[PDB]
């Protein structure tokens, strides 16, 4: 085509504005940070009936007291393993404590978005800014639970309840009235699975999705297939008792 | 034809506004500062599309905001988009 | 128009992929106008003799002021306009003079009531940057890939005359289909109609639509589509 | 064929400018609307920043430098998390090495040629980020309006953003009154509140989305948020 | 396309590529800034167009004086004009490092022309689109050299730019017949405001502001001064004394 | 050297580099594999018809990382061997540091980690290499199968295969072959593998090669005589009409 | 594709389009000159145009002093003229640093031509189409003139000129060199040799000039100088007394 | 584009047409000519005479004539 330095008629890059199309091609995930814990989850779906969901990780862990997720291509998800996970350990290497979620996100965004045509000192060799939507959540030692997100455009915003993926248009619309300040951990476990039911194209299964949580004491803990199936049975019993 | 300046674009808009009915709330030096490198061909489309914004609102005459809405009309690619602003 | 002092738009530009529901909308609105419809293209417009593509068409422009209630859609402007650097390799001068002849009818005088101007092309700015200047185009038609829920009526329009099994869910069908156009959605139902030919389905089911998106868009479509061919120019 | 005079950084337009700067000038209106001025002894920066959702909050463009200086950038900030942080490093670099107050001249002089190196040296895009920087020294407060074209100047006050020209022109008559009144920073901040009401013709004044910065002689630099702006709403 | 607009590394039939020709229109669209070369020294002139009352006079100065002994002024684009200032003042500091002497005007001119000619050789390097006017006082005498955006520079007893470049120099030749060597340069300061006033007829839009930064062979003897106080309003009133209306 | 990037991000997500990197496997030979209890079997074929060479003198898909880990795939030839030598040095890098053999999980990440810099960073173009990675873990007899995409996407599989018309061949193992009930005897994995190899290459069994990965550093390569033993059993009950 | 208007590739005519435009117009400056060789000295004369009253005649020169014994003749664009001049002066000092003798004509003319020939290899960097003529007086061989062409052509020249009238003066000099059968001018008294070269210059022009309208210089034995305003005017007046 | 000797006979006819003051120097204007021809010589007093129309006088100063000489060199090509 032409030089990457070409902007939009509004003065923005093309790869930044077009980075939202690669997110819809990924998996739909909705994070929620309640008063008790922070609800994390994704959607594995299926690429085949012989697909194994045990060895695939769509939800990673940067540090014990925090968590992370991904929606998009899995290539950029490992770029923060050498950056976000390194910066979290670098903080413990210097200040030896839990990094603030508010400061960590902006610190990651410095290591997250770097690109361009070329530069001697900094590495601009990266072409596409992001191919994945990364979620950033955890607990702050001062404020509290904070749910942030790494956007494919590179910016960052404070999200009380965040929805990403292809179904983020219809899920976030109803999410306004669903999220409340009184929403607890147990009440938010059946709420996410109920929203993902209208999202997921197939029957809810332990291998078609993965959920986890962020605890201020035990830390990031994944939900095992035996435990995930329990939340599935609780959803079928809850939906039948609504009417 | 040189690039019309602030006071230059004002005198051009005064020609097409003779048949226009306004509320006398318009400042000529105010609208020209928001415009940059807009010739009389592009300045004429501002006064024409100004009343079209008030067409859906049922206004009897254009106002100072309707002339700003003329810039909101899509000519130079002034329309909206997604991401950074919403 | 006389009280406010504003005039309706005359010239208008159509840019986008080749008839994905852009051009379909252009011919649909013209039917509700209930006026004279005349189609003139730009490809045959070249010919040879000087004036065959300008003076002969000027007679149509002169008759437009005589006979009222006439609507003409200018077609194939890529064979008329376009930007030049060395000022042509020869033979395209009359092609460029026809572009300038269209300006003459809009130059001195012309009523906008009974005369309308509409172009068609695949990219907006490929014309002469002096041609695209306003006053022969009052408004531009921005045609791109719309949102998801907006196109939900397209699935309804094709299913109004189509027999579908009761209880089908269109929410999960639209999730398989990314951003697309109106004609690309009919191709999903077109192959879905072929699913009832070979496999011999009574009506259109949900499995036929869920598979067609992966069969058409993912499976059949593959390459050969317009993606990066429109930026500005 | 606008790809020649636009997509290329080193090319020159027939008017003598770069079309990449024209798109950067439009990015100011596409971003948040900010209002700032200089009263000398006191200085007020009122920046309204919209969010993407009712349950979402904006991100802070204003970056704290030192007690006697501050900066508020408008439009967008693609590279500002680097440049302004690198500039913030130069804020303390001048204090810890040269022991400088970092006035508005050299602070905008290095950034003037810095964005030009992207056009001069191939292999990089222009920054195209508007910067409004204010600082205090023995000569008083000074305002720096930094355009993507490398504008180095000093204004009593300016407002850039979407439909922010109303607050820019309307305050020129009372501009001499605002600068001559010192010692009452509350009324100086309220002067910028009226500029926000003139800049919003659609929605009303927000609470959490409003950001107000202040700097002065005895009063250091700080950002008002939450209950701090409750008296200014 | 033609290749001259996109690439400056090719050869034009007229010797000047179309890309270099675009730099001339950028300079003529700026603010008119003239120069004075006489027997008593070298006097510059600069004007700042006021777009609105928000602008503060006596702040922005386009005249960049290297040390006290060499003045310089540019036009057109601000960044391209100030890019040479950092390089011109760096070579002057490197000159006093090696030779421990002040740099003469002719030695200062070759450093400017080398940067323009080198940027036109590389296709990846964007050339300078601004014109440079520089002068001062050296161990020899008064010298004034203007660097064109193409890189060509030679001896000039007068300088002009912006609107009416060759029209503003017409008043300079009228002083040649009156004063063969220029004689007193103090009256030329008042003549500078009149030459700039000649361009104010067609270019009048809003209020104007004039600034003068000069250097002398006699009074300063290599030092640097500035026009302020009574000398500031005396030259302005002289330009309006001829034509009051 | 080259300061720019050899790849361009797509407006809709359709990337020229991702396009023809997958079809490089579609142009090349198929790589068939299936997991098991105590072992894993990896089959393959050859595009060349006339064979003047021997299987031992010319290696094709045969490569080794750990002692008990045999890694066989077809995405390409030259660009494929580059990632193998880097993996062997990386496999030694764990012996120079961790002193223990690396699990198959990271061996897939390292191959995709080099492909990560190709799709992200510029100055170098990505490959069309898609690796099917197998082998065991230290003191573990359970095999693993990971399908590595040139874009850096990997997932766990069982009967998955890549190559010419491999999506249709895999559908034969989606029903008769049960992932929940894997076979026990080593030869049982070969019976289902040979039947899947006749749907692409058909005749010309000289091109058919079978590599069985066994623990305790053992590799068994079946010959053409043992393959024909299962070919006769295919036409026994299939041709009979019940 | 195939056009040299940006990149440089071999044309189907066997001649580069860049080499064409370099050779086509060197006269865009619209100036003429001449170079001749005496017995023990060298005389060069260049036309000079001053289209302003504010121009300093001492500043404008097409003849720059390289070494003590070496002059130079340059015709072409002014900014690109000093590019080869500043390099040749820097390379002239390199001869003494490496050797400590005076720059001979066979070196300086070869170094600038080889540097210009490298530009044929480099497609990114622009060559120079400026006429380069290095004139001096050698101690052993006497006067020598080597004209460096932008394509790398340099050879011995008994006489040379510039502009479209170069071939007109060549015709008059060829008849005088054919009968005498000598390449240089065997006549002594270079003061009268300057007037001898002006006579051939007037035949091409047909008009007179002033002291500052003609750039004239004389390369003598172990010395090279530039005629001042009084030295030039003395010869233009004295030539009228003879013929 | 010859020297003064070529354009000298043109300047005589060019002078006899314009009625102005008896003090003029056209020798300096010869050097000022760049890319000018017999038609461009007529442009000199043509544009210079336009400045004296509103001045209610037909006299053309030598410096006012040279101002139009430079003006033709800007519009060349």
């Amino acid at each position: 085509d032409r030089g990457v330095s070409t902007f939009s008629p509004e003065g923005r890059l093309f790869q930044v504005e077009y980075s939202l199309e690669a997110i819809k091609l990924g998996s739909t995930a909705i994070g929620i940070a309640t008063k008790e814990g922070v609800v994390l989850g994704v959607e594995k779906r299926a690429t085949s009936p012989l697909l194994e969901s045990d060895s695939i990780e769509k939800i990673v862990e940067i540090d014990r007291h925090i968590g992370c997720a991904m929606s998009g291509l899995t290539a950029d998800a490992r770029s923060m393993i050498e950056h976000a996970r390194t910066a979290a350990v670098t903080h413990n290497l210097y200040y030896d404590e839990d990094i603030n979620v508010e400061s960590l996100t902006q610190s990651v965004c410095d290591l997250a978005l770097r690109f361009g045509e070329g530069a001697s000192g900094e590495e601009r060799l990266m072409s596409r800014p992001f191919g994945v939507a990364l979620l950033i959540a955890g607990h702050d030692a001062d404020d509290g639970y904070q749910l942030f997100h790494a956007e494919p455009s590179g910016t960052f915003y404070r999200y009380n309840a965040k929805a990403i993926g292809s179904g983020s248009e219809g899920a976030q619309a109803e999410l306004l009235n669903e999220w409340h300040s009184s929403l607890t951990l147990k009440e938010a476990e059946l709420l996410v699975l109920k929203i993902l039911k209208q999202v997921m194209e197939e029957k809810l299964d332990e291998n078609n999705a993965q959920l986890s949580c962020i605890t201020k004491q035990d830390g990031f803990k994944i939900y095992d297939n035996e435990k995930t199936a329990e939340l599935i049975k609780e959803l079928k019993e809850k939906e039948a008792a609504e009417s | 034809f040189p690039l019309p300046s602030e006071d230059s674009r004002a005198q051009i808009l005064q020609i097409h506004s003779r048949k226009m009915t306004t509320d006398d709330d318009i400042n000529w030096q105010e609208l020209a500062r928001s415009t940059d490198e807009f010739n009389g061909a592009q300045l004429k489309a501002v006064t024409v599309e100004a009343g079209m914004i008030a067409l859906r609102n049922g206004q009897s005459s254009v106002k100072h905001e309707d002339f700003v809405e003329g810039i909101s009309e899509v000519q130079a690619r002034k329309s909206k988009s997604v991401s950074f602003y919403a | 128009f006389a009280t406010l002092g504003i005039d309706p738009p005359k010239g208008i530009l159509l840019y986008g992929p080749p008839g994905t529901g852009k051009t379909l909308c252009a011919r649909a609105v013209a039917n509700r106008t209930d006026a004279t419809f005349i189609r003139v293209i730009g490809s045959e417009l070249v010919q040879k003799y000087v004036g065959e593509g300008a003076r002969m068409v000027r007679e149509l422009f002169e008759m437009a002021r005589t006979k009222k209630a006439c609507i003409i859609f200018f077609d194939e402007i890529d064979a008329v306009g376009g930007a030049r650097f060395d000022d042509g390799a020869g033979g395209d001068n009359e092609v460029q003079r026809t572009m300038l002849e269209l300006i003459t009818q809009l130059d001195g005088f012309d009523p906008r009531g009974n005369i309308k101007v509409m172009f068609a092309t695949n990219r907006p700015n490929t014309l002469d940057p002096a041609l695209l200047r306003p006053g022969r185009i009052d408004r531009k038609v921005e045609f791109s890939l719309p949102d998801l829920e907006g196109r939900a009526n397209i699935f309804r329009i094709h299913s109004k005359s189509m027999s579908v099994e009761r209880g089908i869910r269109w929410e999960l069908i639209s999730r398989l289909c990314p951003n697309s156009t109106g004609a690309e959605l009919r191709s999903v139902c077109t192959e879905a109609g072929m699913f009832a030919i070979r496999a011999r389905r009574k009506v259109a089911t949900e499995k036929d639509f869920l598979k067609a998106v992966d069969k058409v868009i993912s499976g059949y479509k593959k390459f050969s589509s317009t993606s990066r061919y429109m930026q500005y120019n | 064929f606008r790809n020649n005079y636009d997509g290329d950084t080193v090319t020159f337009s027939p008017t003598g400018r770069l079309f990449q700067v024209e798109y950067a000038l439009e990015a100011i209106k596409q971003g948040s609307v900010t209002v700032g001025l200089r009263s000398n002894t006191h200085a007020v920066l009122v920046a309204l920043k919209r969010n993407a959702d009712e349950l979402s909050s904006y991100q802070k463009k204003i970056i704290k430098c030192d007690e006697h200086m501050g900066l508020s950038l408008a439009g967008l900030a693609p590279d500002a998390r680097v440049l302004s942080n690198y500039l913030r490093q130069q804020c303390n670099y001048s204090s810890l090495v040269f022991n400088r107050k970092l006035a508005v001249e050299r602070a905008g002089h290095l950034l003037c040629d810095k964005a030009q190196k992207n056009t001069q040296s191939y292999g990089g895009r222009p920054y195209g980020v508007g910067l409004l920087i204010i600082g205090y020294d023995k000569s008083g407060a000074h305002l720096l309006e930094f355009q993507p074209s490398g504008n180095v100047t000093e204004l009593y006050g300016t407002a850039i953003g979407a439909r922010s020209q109303g607050a820019k022109t309307y305050l020129e008559r009372t501009l001499d009154t605002f600068i001559k009144i010192d010692g009452n920073p509350d009324e100086l901040i309220k002067a910028g509140v009226e500029a926000i009401s003139q800049s919003l013709r659609d929605e009303s004044l927000t609470v959490d989305n409003l950001s107000i910065a202040i700097v002065g002689k005895d009063t250091p630099f700080t950002i008002y948020d939450g209950e701090a702006v409750a008296k200014y709403i | 396309g033609t290749g001259y607009d996109l690439s400056n590394s090719v050869f034009s039939p007229d010797g000047r590529n179309f890309q270099v020709e675009y730099a001339v229109k950028a300079v003529e669209n700026g603010t008119t800034s003239i120069g004075i070369k006489c027997n008593d020294g070298v006097v510059f002139a600069v004007e700042k167009l006021i777009t609105s009352k928000l602008l503060v006079p006596q702040k922005n100065v386009k005249i960049q004086v290297v040390d006290r002994h060499i003045g310089c002024v540019y036009s057109g684009l601000i960044p391209d004009g100030r890019h040479l200032v950092n390089r011109g003042r760096e070579e002057a500091a490197s000159f006093k490092k090696l030779y421990k002497t002040p740099i003469p005007i002719p030695a200062f001119a070759d450093r400017l022309g080398q940067y323009v000619q080198a940027h036109t050789l590389y296709n990846s390097v964007r050339p300078f689109g601004v014109s440079t006017i520089f002068g001062g006082v050296d161990k020899n005498g008064a010298h004034l050299y203007m660097l064109e955006p193409s890189g060509s520079y030679w001896g000039y007893k007068g300088a002009a730019t912006g609107k009416g470049r060759q029209s503003a120099k017409a008043e300079l030749e009228k002083l040649v017949d009156h004063h063969p060597e220029g004689l007193s340069a103090r009256e030329a300061v008042k003549q500078a405001a009149k030459i700039i006033y000649l361009a104010h007829e067609d270019n009048k839009e809003k209020d104007f502001e004039l600034e003068i930064s000069w250097c002398s062979l006699s009074e300063t003897n290599g030092l640097h001064k500035f026009v302020k106080g009574d000398l500031l309003q005396e030259a302005i009133d002289f330009a309006q004394k001829e034509i009051n209306g | 050297g080259y300061d720019r990037a050899l790849s361009i991000f797509s407006p809709d997500g359709h990337i020229f580099q991702v396009e023809y990197a997958l079809e490089a496997v579609k142009r090349g030979t198929c790589a068939v594999g299936v997991k098991g209890k105590n072992c894993v079997v990896l089959g393959c074929e050859r595009r060349s018809t006339l064979k003047l060479q021997d299987t031992r003198i010319t290696p094709s898909k045969v490569s080794k990382i750990d002692s008990h880990v045999v890694l066989s795939f077809s995405g390409l030839n030259a660009d494929s061997r580059i990632l193998i030598e880097k993996a062997r040095v990386e496999a030694q890098s764990h012996r120079l540091t961790l002193e223990d053999p690396v699990t198959v999980e990271y061996l897939t990440r390292y191959v995709a980690g080099v492909q990560q810099r190709y799709t992200q960073s510029g100055g170098v173009r990505p490959f069309g290499v898609s690796t099917l990675i197998a082998g065991f873990d230290p003191r573990d007899d359970e095999p693993k199968l990971y399908q590595t995409e040139p874009s850096g996407i990997y997932s766990s599989w069982s009967a998955q295969t890549i190559g010419r018309n491999s999506k249709t061949v895999r559908e034969f193992l989606e029903k008769n072959y049960d992932r929940k009930e894997p076979p026990a005897t080593v030869e049982e994995c070969v019976k289902l593998t040979v039947r899947s190899l006749l749907e692409v290459v058909q005749t010309g069994a000289k091109n058919i090669e079978i590599t069985v990965v066994k623990p305790d550093s053992d590799i068994v390569a079946l010959s053409s005589e043992e393959i024909n033993q299962y070919v006769t059993q295919i036409e026994q009950e299939k041709q009979e009409q019940q | 594709a195939g056009y040299d208007r940006h990149i440089t590739i071999f044309s189907p005519e066997g001649r580069l389009y860049q080499v064409e435009y370099a050779f086509k117009a060197t006269n865009q400056t619209n100036i003429n000159s001449l170079a001749v060789r005496g017995k023990d000295c060298t005389v060069v004369i260049s036309q000079k145009k001053v289209p302003d009253k504010l121009l300093d005649p001492t500043t404008v020169s097409y003849i720059f002093c390289i070494s003590r014994t070496i002059g130079m003749v340059v015709n072409g664009p002014i900014p690109d003229a000093r590019n080869a001049a500043l390099r040749a002066k820097a390379e002239a000092a390199e001869f003494r640093y490496k050797y400590g003798y005076d720059m001979p004509c066979d070196v300086l003319a070869k170094r600038m031509a080889n540097l210009s020939q490298i530009y044929t290899q480099r497609a990114y960097m622009r060559p120079l189409g400026v006429i380069l003529t290095f004139v001096s007086v050698d101690e052993e061989l006497g006067p020598s003139i080597y004209k460096t062409d932008p394509a790398g052509y340099y050879v011995g020249y008994k006489a040379t000129a510039t502009g479209p009238k170069q071939q007109e003066i060549t015709t008059n000099l060829e008849n005088h060199f054919k009968k005498s059968k000598i390449d240089h001018i065997n006549e002594e008294s270079w003061e009268k040799v300057v007037e001898f070269a002006i006579t051939h210059m007037i035949d091409a022009l047909g008009t007179e000039f002033s002291k500052n309208d003609l750039e004239v210089g004389v390369a003598t034995k172990d010395k090279f100088f530039t005629l001042s305003a009084e030295n030039i005017e003395e010869r233009l007046v004295a030539i009228a007394e003879q013929d | 584009l010859p020297n003064e000797a070529g354009r000298l006979e043109i300047f005589k006819i060019h002078t006899a047409k314009v009625k102005k003051t008896g003090e003029f120097d056209f020798e300096a204007a010869v050097k000022m000519s760049d890319g000018f021809n017999g038609a461009d010589i007529r442009n000199c007093a043509t544009e210079a005479g336009f400045f004296a129309i509103r001045d209610d006088r037909d006299h053309i100063n030598p410096d006012d004539l040279m101002k139009a000489v430079r003006k033709v060199a800007e519009v060349k090509k």
